[PDB]
C-alpha cells in the first residue's frame, strides 16, 4: 500500500518550488539567518518550523 | 546582610514599577487608533517581506532616493523608508532590500568585518610595570606620555599645554623596548590596536597607501587609542622582494603614512608607540617634532639595575640556599636585559633535564657560561682598546 500511494502522489511533489544551497554566515537577533547562497548575493530571511 | 538588604529596597521598587509602567503605556499608545503599537510590529514584516536582498549602497542621492548595487548586477534607484536614518547610511554600507519593489527597509546589521579584528587584540598580558627590572625614571618618562592623559586631561588644561603626541623607542636590542610597550598597554585599557611594521609591505604595489590608510580609520573610531608600531626599522633596511613596485613602492607608503600619523585629519586622540633599534635609518620627516613630541633613550643596564632584572625573574622560581644570586652578576659584564631572562630559562632547562624542581647554583653557572658564549659581542668597541 506505501508503494502504490507513494508513486500515485509523488508527481504532486515533483511540482517542485526548487532549493538553494546557501551556508550561515552569521545569525541575527529577529530570528533570521545570512546565507550566502554560492553564485548569488546574500539573503537576510527568516527559519521556518523545522528549524 | 544588612548592605545587600538597602541595595535590594532600592532597586526592587524602582526597577519593578518601571516594568508596570510599560505595560500600562503600551496600551494607551493603541488607544487614539485602535492598536497603534502591536501593529507597528506587524507593518515592519510586512513591509519588508521576505527575503530581504543584501546590497552595497553605492552612492547617496540626496531626495531620499539612493542607487545600491545588488552583487547580481542591476542597479536600482530605491527609495529610503522607516527603520534607517540616511546618517546611519554612508557610501559603502550594507542595506537591506525589501524583494518585490526595491526599498531601504533597514539595516539593523553589525557591520563587522575580519579585517578590523587584525589590526585589534585580545589581550590580558603578562607584561606589568616592575617586571622593568630598573630605570624607573624612564618609565616616568612614557607613563607621563602615554598613560597619564587618560587619567586626567585635568592637569594638561590647567597648564593649558597640548598633552604630547607620539614617542619613538629606541636604543640597543635587549634593552626592554617591546617590555615597556606592553606594560604600558595593560595598564591604560585604552584600544591597544598592535601592527608590526614588516606587514606595511606586502606583495602586490600600490596596495601600500591603501593598507596604511586603513589602520588609522580603525583606530579613529575606538578613540582614544593606541597604535603600536613594532620595529618600523624593518621597512628601510629589508626589502624583500615581493613588491612589484620596487623601491620607489615603499618610498611612497612612507608618505601616506606621514598624513596618517599627524596631517590634516583632525582625529581623535591616538598616541602612536615607535619601537624601532636605530633612528638614524628612520626618514627625518618621519621623526620630526611636533609630530613626535618626546623621544625616549635606553642604554644598557648598570650594575646595580642588573640585580633588579635578576630579582623580578628568578622570583618565579623554586631555588637552593646554595644559589648566590650575587656571583653571577659580578661574573657577566656589559650584558642585556635579555640575556639575564634567558640565563633563568636556561638554568631551569637543565633542570627540567635532571628530573628536578631545584634550581642550583651550579645550573645557574652552567647556564650563565653557555648564554655568555652565544653572544658575539659588538665591533663598535673593537676601534677602542
Ligand atoms: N631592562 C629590563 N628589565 C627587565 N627585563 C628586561 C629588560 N630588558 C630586557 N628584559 C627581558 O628580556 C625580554 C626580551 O626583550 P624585549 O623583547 O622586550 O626587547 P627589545 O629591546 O624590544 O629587542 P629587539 O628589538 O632585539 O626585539 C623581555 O620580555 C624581558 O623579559
Ligand atoms: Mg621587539
Amino acid at each position: 500500500n506505501d508503494k502504490v500511494r507513494f508513486i500515485k502522489d509523488e508527481l504532486r511533489l515533483l511540482q517542485e518550488p526548487g532549493s538553494y544551497v546557501g551556508e550561515v554566515i552569521k545569525i541575527v537577533s529577529d530570528k533570521k539567518v545570512l546565507v550566502k547562497v554560492q553564485p548569488e548575493g546574500k539573503y537576510i530571511v527568516d527559519v521556518a518550523k523545522d528549524i | 546582610t544588612r548592605c545587600k538588604l538597602k541595595l535590594l529596597r532600592m532597586e526592587r521598587i524602582k526597577d519593578h514599577l518601571l516594568l508596570e509602567e510599560e505595560f500600562v503605556s503600551n496600551s494607551e499608545i493603541l488607544k487614539p487608533f485602535e492598536k497603534k503599537q502591536e501593529e507597528e510590529k506587524k507593518q515592519l514584516e510586512e513591509i519588508r517581506g521576505n527575503p530581504l536582498s543584501i546590497g552595497t549602497l553605492e552612492e547617496i542621492i540626496d531626495d531620499d532616493h539612493a542607487i545600491v548595487t545588488s552583487p547580481t548586477m542591476p542597479d536600482y534607484y530605491v527609495s529610503i523608508l522607516s527603520f534607517v536614518d540616511k546618517e546611519l547610511l554612508e557610501p559603502g554600507c550594507s542595506v537591506l532590500l525589501h524583494h518585490k519593489t526595491m526599498s531601504i527597509v533597514g539595516v539593523l546589521q553589525d557591520d563587522a568585518d575580519p579585517m578590523v579584528s587584525v589590526m585589534k587584540m585580545d589581550k590580558s598580558p603578562t607584561e606589568s610595570y616592575s617586571d622593568i627590572g630598573g630605570l624607573e625614571s624612564q618609565i616616568q618618562e612614557i607613563k607621563e606620555s602615554v598613560e597619564l592623559p587618560l587619567t586626567h586631561p585635568e592637569l594638561y588644561e590647567e597648564m593649558g599645554i597640548k598633552p604630547p603626541k607620539g614617542v619613538i623607542l629606541y636604543g640597543a636590542p635587549g634593552t626592554g623596548k617591546t617590555l615597556l610597550a606592553k606594560a604600558v598597554a595593560n595598564q591604560t585599557s585604552a584600544t591597544f590596536l598592535r601592527i608590526v611594521g614588516s606587514e606595511l609591505i606586502q606583495k602586490y604595489l600600490g596596495d601600500g597607501p591603501r593598507l596604511c590608510r586603513q589602520i588609522f580609520k580603525v583606530a579613529g573610531e575606538n578613540a582614544p587609542s593606541i597604535v603600536f608600531i613594532d620595529e618600523i626599522d624593518a621597512i628601510g633596511t629589508k626589502r624583500y622582494d615581493s613588491n612589484s613596485g620596487g623601491e620607489r613602492e615603499i618610498q611612497r607608503t612612507m608618505l601616506e603614512l606621514l598624513n596618517q600619523l599627524d596631517g590634516f585629519d583632525d582625529r581623535g586622540d591616538v598616541k602612536v608607540i615607535m619601537a624601532t633599534n636605530k633612528i638614524e635609518t628612520l626618514d627625518p620627516a618621519l621623526i620630526r617634532p611636533g609630530r613626535i613630541d618626546r623621544k625616549i633613550l635606553f642604554e644598557n643596564p648598570d650594575l646595580s639595575t642588573k640585580k633588579k632584572i635578576l630579582g623580578i625573574h628568578t622570583s618565579k622560581m623554586n631555588l637552593s640556599e646554595d644559589v648566590n644570586l650575587e656571583t653571577l652578576v659580578t661574573t657577566k659584564d656589559d650584558l642585556s636585559g635579555a640575556d639575564i631572562q634567558a640565563m633563568c630559562t636556561e638554568a631551569g632547562l637543565l633542570a627540567l633535564r635532571e628530573r628536578r624542581m631545584q634550581v642550583t647554583a651550579e645550573d645557574f653557572k652552567q647556564a650563565k657560561e653557555r648564554v655568555m658564549k652565544n653572544k658575539v659581542e659588538e665591533n663598535l668597541e673593537g676601534l677602542y682598546l
